[PDB]
């Protein structure tokens, strides 16, 4: 898996809360978390799938 | 909102939830048939929320419309935030009564220090996760633009105002984006972005709507 898969989930400055999923490397898994909706950092996925498929877990 | 109280039931007739699955992002409504949003709050179907007070209980004053046009400002940037708003059309118009009702476009922008009333169903917490579901309100003042860009140097474009405190605690927060600052009776600014949520010194920024009146209005005119 990719370095940035370690990275801690980034919200972000914009105020939407959109949903979407990051690698959780502590837990092994792809979780969900609030994204502001600008100036995503590369631990952000559209997809469970999406993460899956670039960062392991589950 | 961090900070803030409970409006008052459909005390705010013009502000609206954008629901796409859940609440995601606010908005004001202009027209019959036209909301203001933020340009970051685009998704390619939206349904708008009308008379809402609580998003997860029935209440009667509600009425729900799917968006039928979505236009983002032409000039928006992903990355400096530049031009930050957005026009809903909705597939029908909106019945106009007393819990649900327009928002005055402004004649002029709003001075420094003027009082000005933001709202929305974003988080209530500066850490956390607590959304509400009721709607919510918060007072707050316009800082001067050199107050603003001292608070983040190199990053207030000219769209960009800021509202709000530099002792933290009181501030809008994720999902408040897209929704209203009223000043005196006008739309003065849309809820868009800071670092953080009520941190110290980093204040909410916002769109200068009074920049866009005339885009607003030929928008409509050429989608109307
Ligand atoms: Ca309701």
């Amino acid at each position: 898996r990719p370095d940035f898969c370690l990275e801690p989930p980034y919200t972000g400055p914009c105020r939407a809360g959109i949903i979407r999923y990051f690698y959780n490397a502590k837990a092994g898994l792809c979780q969900t978390f609030v994204y502001g909706g600008c100036r995503a950092k590369r631990n952000n996925f559209k997809s469970a799938e999406d993460c899956m498929r670039t960062c392991g877990g589950a | 909102i961090v900070g803030g109280y409970t409006c008052e039931e459909n005390s705010l007739p013009y502000q609206v939830s954008l629901n796409s699955g859940s609440h995601f992002c606010g908005g004001s409504l202009i027209s019959e048939q036209w909301v203001v949003s933020a340009a970051h709050c685009y998704k390619t179907r939206i349904q708008v929320r009308l008379g809402e007070h609580n998003i997860k209980v029935l209440e009667g004053n509600e009425q729900f419309i799917n968006a039928a046009k979505i236009i983002r400002h032409p000039k928006y940037n992903r990355d400096t935030l530049d031009n930050d708003i957005m026009l809903i059309k909705l597939s029908s118009p909106a019945v106009i009564n007393a819990r649900v009702s327009t928002i005055s476009l402004p004649t002029a922008p709003p001075a420094a220090g003027t009082e000005c009333l933001i709202s929305g169903w974003g988080n209530t917490l500066s850490f956390g996760a607590d959304y509400p579901d009721e709607l919510k309100c918060l007072d707050a003042p316009v800082l001067t633009q050199a107050e603003c860009k001292a608070s983040y140097p190199g990053k207030i474009t000219n769209s960009m105002f800021c509202v709000g405190f530099l002792e933290g605690g009181k501030d809008s927060c994720q999902r408040d984006a897209g929704g209203p600052v009223v000043c005196n009776g006008q739309l003065q600014g849309v809820v868009s972005w800071g670092h953080g949520c009520a941190w110290k010194n980093r204040p909410g920024v916002y769109t200068k709507v009074y920049n866009y009146v005339d885009w607003i209005k030929d928008t409509i005119a050429a989608n109307s």
